[PDB]
RNA sequence: GGCGCAUAAAGAUGAGACGCGUUUUAGAGCUAUGCUGUUUUGAAAAAAACAGCAUAGCAAGUUAAAAUAAGGCUAGUCCGUUAUCAACUUGAAAAAGUGGCACCGAGUCGGUGCUU
């Protein structure tokens, strides 16, 4: 029991709790992945829509520039034969130094990716811990 | 002038209040040091501080074992490297050398490029060949012919890294190595265990059929087909679905509740089992034990399954079986694949990146995820058997280092060394007589008790030598010395007790320990039999006689057996039922069982003479785990002991302790009886009182006996004195820096002592919304209401039982339908007209549980008194409150109170229980840092030896200050700003000031310090309402918080004036002044500025990100090691800035390299930390900057404070992280209003209060169009974040028909845009907008900085503007 | 706060072994076509690949070695993620010391009096 073990595994018990309770065989993901995640997030595809923010970065104001890159999307099964993608993710730590590359911009295939799934919310409990 | 301090403890935050006599808080002047213009600063003497979480030390635990288990096998390496260190040189030189660079790039490496057999031609002809290392020692196993002797190294240095698991003891055996033994041990501990209603397999034999070559979720339902036991579902069966990997459950089969899960296969299988273990008893628990024991067997059939040319090699031989089953099984799906789908063959095995079998070698994946990838695409393939019967047992595709050979016993690996040593001795000179040295290398485990083996130089190691010189597992016995180590040992983890100190606690299971928790249980059980006509406890002889005729017969004894075995046998007692022991006995004498089928003689632990005996071995035996040393201390007691037993008495183990030593039970005796804790608690008398009330006692002497030694003796350090509290490591930092800020917050007020110092903490609201808690016993009471009533309720309105959090509808379900009052029905729908009332008014107590609430339509039906209910009414219903408490829909608490008649209604025991118990406050933490705080200020010496006990410390609950929150208006709601810390601890203080300036007399129990005995027997008057301040009671009305009361009220509407300008009741002083208090406190608690800090911190932890990724030409990456530039190795990204330093200096700007002026900041990770520390200019010349001015280099570290134009204050997390700072001056009206807008259902009190908030908030709907603009403008200043502001007002426009109390839960999930810390998404009505984070970090260069003190009173403003 | 059968639980700390996972190198990739040097009865050529690249189709595809927080001195089969911490003045460090009081008010604290 790590500092973020312990912690997932209450995790996906307010998701069993949640929702339809007959979970089974939680994937042993390693602790590389979860010594390092910032949000757990659930859903039911597989194409997981990543977030974004803003910023004030030197003027290019009001661009969208995305914060959780992804590092680990398993998946875990429930009983019987219903499908759900677990989602590991990591804040992005860009600076103010770069030469206008890897601060990660806004490439809209993302942006219109968010406002469907803002639009038909597929997004589950998705909660911080460290 | 006098002053009193008050202290909210939190895990997050800590709140500090200064009040005076006239509770108008201070307010000072102070002085501002740097080089700023503001020379003065006017702060108020109020505030909070609140700080990162204190987090524990399991992980830096979890990281020093991985290290050292690491260090432990290099070294095992560096050993067989030098046993074979002369003849390696023989055959090839640098081989060795080239084993130790067997990873860096070919170019810089200074060998050749092939590790093994030197050239290329050989290599290639050694992996075809060889194909793997499991091929190659199961060849050279069974090889007469000479081997290469880098050939066998290579085969044994893979053999000593990977060893297995060392949880089997001894060596190997069919009593402990197959199933058929194992699956007899737990049937015949079932049957043991049960002893009725048995199941028999002696017919059915599992040796075979549960070593099957089937699916295992089809396998149970085989050996259920077999044995027939009781079901698939059966305890027997689960605890067999258990062996198998399956998580079945146990609330369908235990009786119980809640679900149980569990498996083996999780980190956490202890801290399940026990946690199901503690709900269900502990009688089952070697049980699942051997559970876990056959488990392990079934695994061992996993992977080895060939049995037929078994010798010399039952591991590698095998496994490599499965090898072929992967090779030719492979070629056939490629031969599946393109004869029928063209298609999903370029991105099956050419992918890399989409869960194929690309990705299953080459990439990231694992054998589940793979199998549900080609779940859908090979189940859809016309011909394909022998496939899907392979895949669903988990037998296809699969590689031999999986993830559960974590099942490997040593001694496996331990047989095939001995032969590959035994087939190559009759060759080789050296390898002849050192096959001891190396199979003692392997087998070499490092026992628990001989600790790191240091010298000297740790923080946590304690063995002992016999000599000094190099240690090695050659010699490990006549170095490190043995009986020392284990007496160091045993006093270094044994656990002191917070109830006494300096004493090793008991064992769990020890005989005296279970003796006195049956003897705590047994103090308080009462029997009725036909001619008592009231219930009455047992005698101490009646004590003896039932632990001397029942318990030592059976394990567990139900009041059924008690009163038939009991009752009847010697007693001829027969109408008798029982109060006290509900069903069974929780507390089990398990290890007096045990030890009597151990012994097999009645008398020897029956003897009262063998006590310290038994139980040293029975501490021996729990505290150490090697096979070893846990005998030669059972020598000690050979005499006794009659061979037989060695084998039988050594195999038990146990795990945890008790509570309580040996000195404090049967140590300390009474100064006037002689007796000890046990002593009574089997030999008292009549007064059959409990332990824990014996602690709760005053007039006897124990608990005083108890406080003597709690205290030390010398005074030690502040850190050695919170070094041994209790409760996380949180709120033990929250403590010391209560006492931190404390010391310090005495010297800012004149360094005058304070009077009188408040303290609480309150926390853990983590009760996951109770939705099945009401349907597992209390909802659940209806089911067995069945049992006795036979309503169905349900049966005429089938109604959920998940939305019964409102109150009435809860309290009407749990009444049977029915009132308590008079014989009628209700309606359902129309139960707000029907009034909630309670069983004890609200001038006696404060409680809002089922034991106090009850629902009916008139208050006229109660009756006319303040005292309980009539005589008529307990009596006409005195037939069917036996049965809603023999359903236990109620508890015994509330039937006895209504019972009361009887009793004549409130006895003078009764209100004195009323009156001390919201005072009695018995949580460890508060009387720990009472003292703590106590011992610093209050020291001072007399003529005399005592205490002149100067500053009194007060400890109140949380419930007082949240009943002065509640009635009198005077709201909060957590989420507006951090404020509700320091403004809760300023309540703290007033409720303590004027209950003790009220009451002088009765702070004699929640004072820390030595007092009276002066109880409140004689306190209260059993009269009508004595003389106002000036008669002997101190009150009448049982409720404190009455004083606070303007004019109370209850259910007879008594409208009773208590006087309004109220004066202590012995001396004449006046104590609060209703004129001049709740105007101070509604102007105290709506002041604009409280001085909140955020403390700061150096970032101590890990260097990077724990996951090395793999190379890029990105410069940004960290390397492994020195010479491994991670341009061609990669490897860390992501390093954690501990302090960024302000610096000064010029850059070698311009193709000229000319030397421009810089300010600016510099992160610093902890990696050159020490670096920076041990000289800081030569690593800032190295960094590439010029002329350091060594008193301008400032030090800035996490969450610092940093104020610019128009109070913007933004405080800086790392190099390119900013938070906002700033917070809202919220009036006291808007929070009033936003609670009680927020909760127009949830707030309990009277239908006349309910009609009030009804009509403040449709009178008060002016208020969500200005609190609006006030974060237009507030957000607008200190955040200039215009674009999604703009959004949510248009967003607050689209919604300004919506109903109010959604849109005031909305605007308190709005409040979140502008509180401290990093700003975050919200949850809207919809419109869920992004999160702003703020990066750029060149507004920061010119701000000005505030280092401030602890308690933010204190402070100092440096400028960076002319900083040069 | 949930004191929840009215109790009040018990809490953190420390030793050992795994089994994984990750990352580089080693497992001579092959065939065909098209770009880069040279050879040759030679005048650049006539073209042979020995090597490198790209593009299509084929073959295998599991295993190892090293490291697993940079490294440190106290050189051990030790230690390096927790508890510890505002500046300033002392002091190697430990630890000690460094700031005027009332009154009227309140938009992140302001204003007035007296005074070392």
């Amino acid at each position: 029991m790590t500092t973020a073990r312990k912690k997932f595994y209450q995790a996906i018990s307010e998701f069993e709790a949640m929702t339809g309770k007959d979970v089974e065989r939680t994937p042993q993901i390693a602790d590389e992945v979860l010594n390092d995640a910032e949000y757990i997030a659930f859903t039911k595809t597989e194409k997981y829509a990543l977030y974004l923010c803003t910023s004030n970065v030197e003027g290019l104001e009001d661009r969208y520039f995305l914060d959780e890159e992804c590092l680990d999307s398993t998946f875990l099964e429930t009983e019987d034969n219903e499908t759900y993608y677990i989602h590991f993710l990591q804040e992005t730590e860009f600076s103010e130094d770069d030469n206008e590359d890897e601060l990660p911009l806004a490439t809209e295939e993302q942006i219109e990716a968010y406002d469907k799934q803002e639009e038909l919310k597929a997004v589950i409990l998705k909660k911080e811990l460290n | 002038k006098k002053y009193s301090i008050g202290l909210d403890i939190g895990t997050n935050s800590v709140g500090w209040a200064v009040i005076t006599d006239d509770y108008k808080v201070p307010s000072k002047k102070f002085k501002v040091l740097g080089n700023t213009d503001r020379h003065s600063i006017k702060k108020n003497l109020i505030g909070a501080l609140l700080f990162d979480s204190g987090e524990t030390a399991e992980a830096t635990r979890l990281k020093r074992t991985a290290r050292r288990r690491y260090t432990r096998r290099k070294n095992r390496i560096c050993y067989l490297q030098e046993i074979f260190s002369n003849e390696m040189a023989k055959v090839d030189d640098s081989f060795f050398h080239r084993l130790e660079e067997s990873f860096l790039v070919e170019e810089d490496k200074k060998h050749e490029r092939h590790p093994i057999f030197g050239n290329i031609v050989d290599e290639v002809a050694y992996h075809e060949k060889y194909p793997t290392i499991y091929h190659l020692r199961k060849k050279l196993v069974d090889s007469t012919d000479k081997a290469d002797l880098r050939l066998i190294y290579l085969a044994l240095a893979h053999m000593i890294k990977f060893r297995g698991h060392f949880l089997i003891e001894g060596d190997l055996n069919p009593d402990n190595s197959d199933v058929d033994k194992l699956f007899i041990q737990l049937v015949q501990t079932y049957n043991q265990l049960f002893e009725e209603n048995p199941i028999n397999a002696s017919g059915v034999d599992a040796k075979a059929i549960l070593s099957a070559r089937l699916s295992k979720s089809r396998r149970l339902e085989n050996l259920i087909a077999q044995l027939p036991g009781e079901k698939k579902n059966g305890l027997f069966g689960n605890l067999i679905a258990l062996s198998l990997g399956l998580t079945p459950n146990f609330k369908s089969n235990f009786d119980l509740a809640e679900d149980a899960k569990l498996q083996l296969s999780k980190d956490t299988y202890d801290d399940d089992l026990d946690n199901l273990l503690a709900q269900i008893g502990d009688q089952y628990a070697d049980l699942f034990l051997a559970a876990k024991n056959l488990s392990d067997a079934i695994l061992l059939s996993d992977i080895l399954r060939v049995n037929t040319e078994i010798t010399k090699a039952p591991l590698s031989a095998s496994m490599i079986k499965r090898y072929d089953e992967h090779h030719q099984d492979l070629t056939l799906l490629k031969a599946l694949v393109r004869q029928q789908l063209p298609e999903k063959y370029k991105e099956i095995f050419f992918d890399q990146s989409k869960n194929g079998y690309a990705g299953y070698i080459d990439g990231g994946a694992s054998q589940e995820e793979f199998y549900k990838f080609i779940k859908p695409i090979l189940e859809k393939m016309d011909g394909t058997e022998e496939l899907l019967v392979k895949l669903n047992r988990e037998d296809l595709l699969r590689k031999q280092r999986t993830f559960d050979n974590g099942s490997i016993p040593h001694q496996i690996h331990l047989g095939e060394l001995h032969a590959i040593l035994r087939r190559q001795e009759d060759f080789y000179p050296f390898l002849k007589d050192n096959r001891e040295k190396i199979e003692k290398i392997l087998t070499f485990r490092i026992p628990y008790y001989v600790g790191p083996l240091a010298r000297g130089n740790s923080r946590f190691a304690w063995m002992t030598r016999k000599s000094e010189e190099t240690i090695t597992p050659w010699n490990f016995e006549e170095v490190v010395d043995k009986g020392a180590s284990a007496q160091s040992f045993i006093e270094r983890m044994t656990n002191f007790d917070k109830n006494l100190p300096n004493e090793k606690v008991l064992p769990k299971h020890s005989l005296l320990y279970e003796y006195f928790t049956v003897y705590n249980e047994l103090t308080k059980v009462k029997y009725v039999t036909e001619g008592m006509r009231k219930p009455a406890f047992l005698s101490g002889e009646q004590k003896k006689a039932i632990v001397d005729l029942l318990f030592k017969t059976n394990r567990k004894v139900t009041v059924k057996q008690l009163k038939e075995d009991y009752f009847k046998k010697i007693e001829c007692f027969d109408s008798v039922e029982i109060s006290g022991v509900e069903d069974r006995f929780n507390a089990s004498l398990g290890t007096y069982h045990d030890l009597l089928k151990i012994i097999k003689d009645k008398d020897f632990l029956d003897n009262e003479e063998n006590e310290d005996i038994l139980e040293d071995i029975v501490l021996t035996l729990t505290l150490f785990e090697d096979r070893e040393m846990i005998e030669e201390r059972l020598k000690t007691y050979a005499h006794l002991f009659d061979d037989k037993v060695m084998k039988q008495l050594k195999r038990r183990r146990y795990t945890g302790w008790g509570r309580l030593s040996r000195k404090l039970i049967n140590g300390i005796r009474d100064k006037q009886s002689g007796k000890t804790i046990l002593d009574f608690l089997k030999s008292d008398g009549f007064a059959n009182r409990n332990f824990m009330q014996l602690i709760h006692d005053d007039s006897l002497t124990f608990k005083e006996d108890i406080q003597k030694a709690q205290v030390s003796g010398q005074g030690d350090s502040l850190h050695e004195h919170i070094a041994n509290l209790a409760g996380s490591p949180a709120i033990k930092k929250g403590i010391l820096q209560t006492v931190k800020v404390v010391d310090e917050l005495v010297k800012v007020m004149g360094r005058h002592k304070p009077e009188n110092i408040v303290i609480e903490m309150a926390r853990e609201n983590q009760t996951t919304q109770k939705g099945q808690k009401n349907s597992r016993e209390r909802m659940k009471r209806i089911e067995e209401g069945i049992k006795e009533l036979g309503s169905q309720i349900l049966k005429e309105h089938p109604v959920e039982n998940t939305q019964l959090q409102n109150e009435k509808l809860y309290l009407y379900y749990l009444q049977n339908g029915r009132d308590m009052y008079v014989d009628q029905e209700l309606d359902i729908n129309r139960l707000s007209d029907y009034d909630v009332d309670h069983i004890v008014p609200q001038s006696f107590l404060k409680d809002d549980s089922i034991d106090n609430k009850v629902l009916t339509r008139s208050d006229k039906n109660r009756g006319k008194s303040d005292n309980v209910p009539s005589e008529e009414v307990v009596k006409k219903m005195k037939n069917y409150w036996r049965q809603l408490l023999n359903a236990k829909l109620i508890t015994q608490r509330k039937f006895d109170n209504l019972t009361k008649a009887e009793r004549g209604g409130l006895s003078e025991l009764d209100k004195a229980g009323f009156i001390k118990r919201q005072l009695v406050e018995t949580r460890q933490i508060t009387k720990h840092v009472a003292q703590i705080l106590d011992s610093r200020m209050n020291t001072k010496y007399d003529e005399n030896d005592k205490l002149i006990r100067e500053v009194k410390v007060i400890t109140l609950k949380s419930k007082l200050v949240s009943d002065f929150r509640k009635d009198f208006q005077f709201y909060k709601v957590r989420e507006i700003n951090n404020y509700h810390h320091a403004h809760d601890a300023y309540l703290n203080a007033v409720v303590g000031t004027a209950l003790i300036k009220k009451y002088p007399k009765l702070e004699s129990e929640f004072v820390y310090g030595d007092y009276k005995v002066y109880d409140v027997r004689k306190m209260i008057a059993k009269s009508e309402q004595e003389i106002g301040k000036a008669t002997a009671k101190y009150f009448f009305y049982s409720n404190i918080m009455n004083f606070f009361k303007t004019e109370i009220t209850l259910a007879n509407g008594e409208i009773r004036k208590r006087p309004l300008i109220e004066t202590n009741g012995e001396t004449g002083e006046i104590v609060w002044d209703k004129g001049r208090d709740f105007a101070t406190v509604r102007k105290v608690l709506s002041m604009p500025q409280v001085n909140i800090v955020k403390k700061t911190e150096v970032q101590t932890g890990g260097f990077s990100k724990e996951s090395i990724l793999p190379k890029r030409n990105s410069d940004k990456l960290i390397a492994r090691k020195k010479d491994w530039d991670p341009k061609k190795y990669g490897g860390f990204d992501s390093p954690t800035v501990a302090y960024s330093v302000l610096v000064v200096a010029k850059v070698e700007k311009g193709k000229s390299k000319k030397l421009k002026s810089v300010k600016e900041l510099l992160g610093i990770t902890i990696m050159e930390r020490s670096s920076f520390e041990k000289n800081p200019i030569d690593f800032l010349e190295a960094k590439g900057y010029k002329e350091v001015k060594k008193d301008l280099i400032i030090k800035l570290p996490k969450y610092s404070l940093f104020e610019l134009e128009n109070g913007r204050k933004r405080m800086l997390a790392s190099a390119g992280e900013l938070q906002k700072g700033n917070e809202l001056a919220l009036p006291s009206k808007y929070v009033n209003f936003l609670y009680l807008a927020s909760h127009y259902e949830k707030l309990k009190g009277s239908p006349e209060d309910n009609e009030q908030k009804q009509l403040f908030v449709e009178q008060h709907k002016h208020y969500l169009d200005e609190i609006i603009e006030q974060i237009s403008e507030f957000s607008k200043r200190v955040i200039l974040a215009d674009a999604n502001l703009d959004k949510v007002l248009s967003a607050y426009n689209k919604h300004r028909d919506k109903p109010i109390r959604e849109q005031a839960e909305n605007i308190i999930h709005l409040f979140t845009l502008t509180n401290l810390g990093a700003p975050a998404a919200f949850k809207y009505f919809d419109t869920t907008i992004d999160r702003k984070r703020y990066t750029s970090t060149k507004e920061v260069l010119d701000a000005t900085l505030i280092h401030q003190s602890i308690t933010g009173l204190y402070e100092t403003r440096i400028d960076l503007s002319q900083l040069g």
